[PDB]
């Protein structure tokens, strides 16, 4: 979830 | 006439199946919200 | 051509209407989202 | 019988910008939302 | 809200 | 964001 990456700090919300 | 009529319905056409990619896109975009409420929710309590 | 006419408009009548009832849903479901976002912030802050 | 069916259409075209204005609607709180999930994070971690 | 039940720990989003 | 203000606690929203 959240575009993976071990959560990436949300990923900028799944790059919105 | 008729040309002209049915020109426009498959405008309108058009137009309806753009309006449900963007309501594909809103859905998406909510989903993820959905998800980042319920981690917030985990993570925090 | 005037009935194909006719039965395309009311196929596009009959999608409009299953567009209105899809926003519907995501408007309860982006209400419920606002509830959830205003229920951790006042539970945590 | 073509008068009709281009007032349906008119009436349907009507339809479409209201469903569009919705839809806008829709946007500008789903992006609140996203603005709030993304200050609860920072906020609280 | 969120489907009652005193809460119910979210009850999934109020089942999504 | 949030209706400015200083945060204005969320504006409810701002304003739903
Ligand atoms: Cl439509």
């Amino acid at each position: 979830g959240x575009x993976g990456x071990g959560x990436x700090x949300x990923x900028x919300x799944x790059x919105x | 006439r008729m040309k002209q009529i049915e020109d426009k319905i498959e405008e309108i056409e058009s137009k309806q199946k753009k309006i449900e990619n963007e309501i594909a896109r809103i859905k998406k975009l909510l989903q993820l919200t959905v998800w980042g409420i319920k981690q917030l929710q985990a993570r925090i309590l």
